[PDB]
């Protein structure tokens, strides 16, 4: 169907219809929004995040970020 | 039919390991509250027939609407089935009130109500119209102690929130 | 997991020595006034739903704008999910009613919901608002002060007990910001 | 309701150590389908416990990490038939009966053309896998009213049976292989016996009730209900003759009154037999007065 | 699962009344007993390791065909495998014993067990044989008459419940034949 | 940290329900038995360091190669290393003793021990030799409540079963 | 799982042949019939429920012994899913009456069904009961003869599609048995 | 029973695939270290009961208190279980010696010891100190191929690095 790393860099879908079984707090915290930043321009914004991450997806912190 | 023991056992099974101390408290509480359950029981079992017809009684008096058409209980037969139902209602407080769970309640009564109640177009309200009646109605002193009184309330209340 | 009896013992063990008579005399407190958490827990449980149907349709009239269209009250179905984390808002309060001790909401519900609800974009101040409304709700039916209820139960005080829930939704209300 | 509330397994959102110690304890069950891990096989799937009590990886792939270990692996996959592989790997990890032939032929394609490890991948990061459980609970006991073959909760049954009971069939391998002694077996395989569901898979057909049975849960109404009756009494004074036992051949007839006051006898000289630990008691006393000698000895 | 509260509750349910005088009377002389119970129940957990030691080094010895190479007690994993079927059988029948009802262990634990020896070649009789020596082993806890042992508590009559116990122990060992 | 209410927050959040009559019962029994095992708890704190000192001296009593090369407490600092240990112990007997669960005792001092025990050559009989011994010290009536005496042997029996 | 053109094509493969004119012929036939079949299953669909209801009530009616105490459909849980294996029952009923061939229902559901019920103490008459009301239910509203239902739809003949419902509810009905 | 040749045959098997050249040559070292495992083979044979009796002299030396009451085996009998248990111990060492991989001395003996071991109150440790006697004592060159000696170290090594 779908490979499982596209998965895990996907967006977690709604209770209604993606999913019968109600996810928990933990999991949004370790999978949620995955999305790099791109390479800022200013001394001001350089250290503060990392640019992205592979192999890795982090989630609802890429948010604030 | 869960209660104290049989959580306690099913928890230390759970872990697969011996009773510790901590569910032989439990057990104790447990006949500790007994003597204020059973007494509520032995005057459950007392005058549970009036309890119904009260109770059936001020069903159809808060809702008349019942006895309509054809929509609900018409006949003598189906007021039959409601002094029935609440006969079975009274019985499974009875059996939760011994039991000191409501597990046996639960199980047999409260499991899939509501399903039941959508498909053959039965109102809950009623019932809760029923319940609230005899809720409004227990005494203060004057037949059981508070305890009594207390848990008969507190098992009539599970019935309410697990009904609607 | 922590008790009040184990959170005793935690702070005992980060003092890393035994448990010593003040504790022991604040314990003996918490047990004098276990009967009354007892019974406020037994309040709590008794109107539980109805404290979450009033309490979440006193949400939506505050501000209609959740159930205007494209809000997250407005669909059927997020109503739904909507009631069932109200009730199990109201069930993690609960059980830190038994427990006297926040830790188990802590770790349980506390953490990572913040980060959820902004994950969501659910509006984090209509949540802390409906934690508002069961603090009042539950300090109300704590104190028999409902205007539709009337436990039959001998007097006297237990307005720490009430400050105690009241810290108990503080805690979540605050940290669902 | 499709029966999963009678039954009771929890698994709570990891809190503190103790929620860590039965979430392990019942993956072990459940994996190894209620094998005796001993602690050589404990030590085996090590690294996997590190990282989820880490926190670091998730609840499934625990799962897999113990699956992949060389224990589970020498009993599941290596001494079973290729069939009794995947309907025991299978029923560990999906928790259901093998739906159709289809679904077993793939599986069994599968493993031809990659071997195992590709297999515990396929099984573990299925779809159905992930939205029937994943991360949040451990596989168990699979009801769901909706089934897509009825024969999916007949022959699941068939695979559970007895709640006691377990996989390794000692007696059925003992006899198939030639062997005049069932305990001469390695006990280390045993998993590996002929295929319980493959006449069923293969043919489609007439699942049998008895198995069926074992594996439903004891229900509160209906089995509990026949079991215990013995009430009353006819007469209020029966005087039954029956026999009491003073030995193997030696043989009391005594009435119940009788028999009762016999009982209290016993009674009266069980204080008198049972007074023997104060001399024990006393005798101990006796150790002190050979410390006393030690203590001459040191004061010399 | 059934509690012994559970069995009246279904015996009545059988007979489709309510509870009435006698099964509560019954129940009554259940609760007013129950602290011999709890008190019995910590006796037999607070030797239980040691019992299953005991128990199954004896029944070793009654016959050492079973350590005798080719048996099933010869070899050192199905040794640990049979001391920790001892330490179960040993904690159903505990349960049994708080429960006082022994529906808890019909069908948690004696249901197939048979069948599993059956099929496993274990020989059913030396395993009633262990069930016997954790029978009168659990009795002679259960009366303070252990050799090694002395409880520091009231005296008075719990022959009743020796005898429950005895009776799930022949259950057991009757059940395993 | 299983206690009493530990267990049954734990299996009420198991159901995903709001805590029943039952647990409130539990709780009931543990503030039962509490008095006994607070009471238990304050001896304990009271002469501890004569119970290491009685525990400790009697385990090099029962066996004496303890202190014969170079396989175990050789020296005054392993013997330190001896009262050290069982004072720990006597810290989790006292921290269970108020929880009224094992489950600090066990999270803290029994889970893994039996790693430690057989990788750094230290035999646990000498350790069942040190608690059996205090075990049967212990006043039946004098030193502590009927029900206490009771709880501390229950403690300390679950940590010997738990040793070996 | 079989259409009527698959099972015409397992027929031409069991023959190891073409498809031939007779068999195409018969199949115009088919697609001739299939819109009063699409009507006839947009008719059982409209009401399903409703059968469901009045199918199940009325089996419960037929013989009290059923809700007399003791039985299966006497509890609340066990009517909850005695409704709805009414409701799959039509479910798979209906499936046949798109397909036109049984071998959906046969493999799917048919299958194991006997040995389950008998597996689980449900009295097999009685649900064969349920399924012959839902039989002539279904042939009731399938000719537009219900009492309080009225379809507007050119007339036309059925005749042999409503035998064909009724062979699948005898074929239920028969292979529950 | 893990060898040379069950782990290639595993693994190849775990792949699905034919042997290629790689377990070829692992069976080839096989037959090249066979000569030196079979001569320490046919040597343990020879003389096993005097390794018995000098390894379970030798824990009786070390440790006294095995005859001390009921600690350790007081009986004639117990020591005949000593000198069994340690006949099976060689009878494993003999065997895995055959075998050329610790596989049958892992799956019959080592596997889950130290629960029986901590139940029926064993200490392991005694059975440390009659291994390490007879692993001292080996002479190596003299008392058998010099090859041999090494394997047979090897095995007992692996003996106590399971044990303790
Ligand atoms: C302005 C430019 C600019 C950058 C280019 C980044 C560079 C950068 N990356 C990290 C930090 C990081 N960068 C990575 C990225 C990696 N993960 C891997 O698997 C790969 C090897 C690699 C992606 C290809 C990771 C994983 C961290 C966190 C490392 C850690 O905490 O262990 C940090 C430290 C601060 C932080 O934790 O974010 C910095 C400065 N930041 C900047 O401000
Ligand atoms: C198993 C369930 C269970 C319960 C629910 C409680 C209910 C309960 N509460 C009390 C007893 C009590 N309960 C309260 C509580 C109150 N204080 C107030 O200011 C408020 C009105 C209210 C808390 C909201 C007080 C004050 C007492 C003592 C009353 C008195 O002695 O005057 C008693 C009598 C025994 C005792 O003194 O403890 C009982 C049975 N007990 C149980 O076993
Ligand atoms: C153990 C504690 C615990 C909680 C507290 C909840 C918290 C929670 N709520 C949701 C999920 C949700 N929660 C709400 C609730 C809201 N609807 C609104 O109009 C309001 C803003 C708000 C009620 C006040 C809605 C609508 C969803 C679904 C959101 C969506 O799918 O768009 C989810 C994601 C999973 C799901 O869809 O159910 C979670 C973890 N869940 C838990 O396990
Ligand atoms: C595959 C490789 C691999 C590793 C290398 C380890 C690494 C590791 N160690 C721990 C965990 C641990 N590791 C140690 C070890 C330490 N004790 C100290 O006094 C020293 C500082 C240090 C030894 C030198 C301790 C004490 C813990 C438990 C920490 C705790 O719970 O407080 C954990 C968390 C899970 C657990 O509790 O086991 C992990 C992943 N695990 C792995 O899977
Ligand atoms: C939480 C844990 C917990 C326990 C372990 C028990 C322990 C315990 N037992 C008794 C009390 C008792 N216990 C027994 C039991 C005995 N009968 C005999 O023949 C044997 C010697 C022994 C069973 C093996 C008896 C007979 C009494 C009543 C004694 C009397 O009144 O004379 C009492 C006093 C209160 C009462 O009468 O019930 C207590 C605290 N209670 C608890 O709360
Ligand atoms: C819930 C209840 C419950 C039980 C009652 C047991 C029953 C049971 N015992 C064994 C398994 C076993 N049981 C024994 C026990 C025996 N050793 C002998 O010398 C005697 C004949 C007998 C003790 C009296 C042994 C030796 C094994 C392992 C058999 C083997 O692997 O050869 C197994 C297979 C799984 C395993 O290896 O552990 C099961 C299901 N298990 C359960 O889950
Ligand atoms: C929280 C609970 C807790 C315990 C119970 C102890 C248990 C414990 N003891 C030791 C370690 C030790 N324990 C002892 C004790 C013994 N000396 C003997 O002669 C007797 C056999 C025995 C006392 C009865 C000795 C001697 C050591 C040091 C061993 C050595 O270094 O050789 C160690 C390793 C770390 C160290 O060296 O201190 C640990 C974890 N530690 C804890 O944190
Ligand atoms: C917190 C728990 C706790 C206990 C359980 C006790 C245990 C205990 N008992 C004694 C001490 C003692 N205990 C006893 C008791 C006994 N007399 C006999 O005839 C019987 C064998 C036995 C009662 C059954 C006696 C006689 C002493 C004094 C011994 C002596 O000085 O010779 C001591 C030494 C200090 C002292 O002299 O008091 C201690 C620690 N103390 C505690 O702090
Ligand atoms: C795919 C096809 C398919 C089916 C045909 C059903 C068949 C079926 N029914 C039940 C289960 C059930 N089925 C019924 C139905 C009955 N109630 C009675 O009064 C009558 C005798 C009968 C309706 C005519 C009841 C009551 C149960 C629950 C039985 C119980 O729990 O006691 C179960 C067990 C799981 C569950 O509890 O839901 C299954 C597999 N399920 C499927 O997946
Ligand atoms: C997408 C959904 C969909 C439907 C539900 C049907 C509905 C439908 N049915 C007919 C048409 C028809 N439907 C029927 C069916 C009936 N015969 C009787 O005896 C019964 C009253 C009834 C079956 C229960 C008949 C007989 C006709 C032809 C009527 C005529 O020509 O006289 C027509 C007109 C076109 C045609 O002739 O096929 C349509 C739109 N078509 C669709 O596209
Ligand atoms: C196939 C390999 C194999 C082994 C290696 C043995 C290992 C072994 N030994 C014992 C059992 C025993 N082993 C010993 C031996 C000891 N006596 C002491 O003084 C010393 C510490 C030690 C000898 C060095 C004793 C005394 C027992 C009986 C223990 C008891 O019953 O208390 C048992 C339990 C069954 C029994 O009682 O026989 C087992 C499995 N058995 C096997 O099947
Ligand atoms: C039209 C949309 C709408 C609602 C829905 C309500 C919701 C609502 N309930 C309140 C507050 C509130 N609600 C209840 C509970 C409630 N009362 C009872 O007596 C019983 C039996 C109850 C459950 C059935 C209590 C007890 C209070 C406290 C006020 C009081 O004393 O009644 C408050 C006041 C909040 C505050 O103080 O900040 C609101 C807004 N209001 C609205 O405008
Ligand atoms: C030589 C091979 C051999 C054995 C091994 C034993 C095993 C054994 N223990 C028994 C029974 C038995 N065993 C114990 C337990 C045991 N005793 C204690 O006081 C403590 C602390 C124990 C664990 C360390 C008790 C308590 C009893 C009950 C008898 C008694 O009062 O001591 C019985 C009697 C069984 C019966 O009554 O039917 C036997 C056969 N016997 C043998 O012939
Ligand atoms: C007193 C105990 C009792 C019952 C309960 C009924 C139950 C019942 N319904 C029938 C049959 C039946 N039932 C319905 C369904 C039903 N009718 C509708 O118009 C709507 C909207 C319905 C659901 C609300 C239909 C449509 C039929 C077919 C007959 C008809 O045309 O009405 C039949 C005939 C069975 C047969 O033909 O073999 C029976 C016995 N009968 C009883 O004696």
């Amino acid at each position: 169907v779908v490979d499982p790393f596209q998965r895990k860099f996907q967006s977690i879908g709604k209770i209604g219809i993606d999913y019968s079984r109600p996810k928990k707090l933990a999991t949004y915290k370790r999978v949620g929004y995955s999305v790099g930043l791109d390479f800022p321009n200013a001394v001001s914004m350089a250290g503060h995040y990392s640019l992205t991450d592979c192999t890795r997806a982090g989630g609802a912190a890429k948010i604030l970020m | 039919m869960k209660s104290v023991i049989t959580t306690t056992i099913s928890a230390a099974d759970a872990a697969g390991r011996f009773p510790s101390s901590s569910d032989l408290e439990s057990i104790q509480g447990n006949i500790q509250r007994a003597s204020a359950r059973l007494e509520a029981a032995e005057k459950l079992s007392g005058n549970h027939e009036a309890v119904v017809k009260e109770a059936g009684d001020a069903c159809f008096a808060k809702y008349s609407y019942l006895k309509n058409s054809g929509e609900a209980g018409d006949s003598q037969e189906k007021i039959n089935k409601c002094y029935r139902d609440v006969d079975h209602y009274m019985r499974l407080i009875n059996y939760s009130l011994v039991v000191g769970g409501t597990g046996p309640l639960d199980e047999w009564g409260i499991a899939g109500s509501r399903e039941v109640y959508r498909t053959l177009n039965l109102p809950g309200s009623a019932y809760i119209a029923s319940f609230t009646f005899t809720r409004d109605r227990l005494c203060v002193p004057r037949d059981m102690s508070s305890q009594a009184g207390v848990e008969f309330v507190a098992a009539l209340d599970y019935v309410i929130n697990s009904l609607s | 997991m922590l008790d009040a009896f184990s959170r005793v013992v935690v702070n005992s063990d980060s003092k890393a020595a035994y448990v010593g008579g003040s504790d022991l005399q604040s314990l003996k407190t918490f047990i004098s006034d276990g009967n009354k958490r007892l019974d406020a827990v037994n309040c709590i449980v008794s109107n539980a739903s109805c404290i979450v149907s009033d309490a979440i349709s006193g949400m939506i009239c505050e501000n209609p704008g959740l159930i205007a269209p494209g809000g997250n009250c407005y669909t059927n179905r997020r109503m739904a999910a909507c009631l069932r984390d109200g009730e199990i808002i109201l069930r993690y309060v609960s059980y830190a009613l038994l427990a006297g001790d926040s830790s188990v909401l802590d770790d349980r519900c506390l953490n990572g919901l913040k980060e959820t609800y902004i994950a969501l974009g659910v509006p984090t101040a209509s949540t802390s608002r409906a934690v508002s409304i069961m603090k009042a709700a539950s300090t109300a039916f704590i104190m028999n002060t409902a205007s539709g209820r009337k436990i039959e139960i001998a007097a006297g005080d237990c307005q720490a007990l009430q400050s105690e829930a009241a810290a108990y939704f503080d805690k979540v209300g605050s940290a669902v910001d | 309701i499709t029966l999963d509330t009678l039954l009771y397994h929890p698994t709570p959102t990891i809190s503190g150590v103790e929620d860590k110690d039965l979430i392990c304890y019942s993956v072990w069950k459940q994996v190894f389908g209620n094998a005796y891990v001993m602690e050589s096989e404990r030590a085996d799937a090590y690294v996997p416990e590190s990282m989820f009590r880490a926190g670091q990886i998730p609840l499934r792939e625990f799962v897999r990490g113990v699956a992949l270990s060389a224990t589970y692996r020498r009993r599941f996959f290596e001494c079973c038939g290729p069939y009794r592989a995947v309907e025991l790997n299978f029923r560990h990890l999906l928790g259901r009966a093998p739906v159709s032939q289809k679904e077993v032929s793939e599986h069994i394609k599968l493993i031809a053309a990659k071997g195992f490890e590709a297999e515990i991948n396929s099984y573990i990061d299925s779809e159905e896998y992930e939205e029937a459980f994943g991360d949040d609970l451990v596989p168990y006991m699979r009801f769901k009213g909706t089934y897509t073959t009825c024969e999916e909760f007949n022959r699941m049954c068939t695979m559970y049976s007895a709640p006691g009971t377990t996989d390794k069939s000692l007696s059925i391998r003992a006899r198939t292989q030639g062997i005049e002694n069932p305990n001469h077996v390695l006990s280390l395989d045993g998993a590996g016996v002929p295929s319980k569901l493959v006449s069923i898979i293969a043919m489609g057909s007439h699942s049998s009730f008895v198995p069926v049975k074992r594996a439903l849960p004891s229900r509160p109404d209906l089995e509990f209900g026949q079991s215990t009756k013995a009430p009353a009494q006819v007469n209020e004074n029966a005087n039954p003759v029956s026999r009491v036992e003073v030995c193997m051949g030696s043989y009391m007839y005594l009435t119940a009154e009788e028999a009762a006051q016999y009982n209290t006898d016993v009674m009266e000289q069980d204080q008198i037999a049972s007074y023997a630990e104060t001399e024990i008691s006393e005798a101990e006393t006796e150790i002190a007065r050979l410390q006393a000698k030690i203590a001459e000895l040191n004061l010399i």
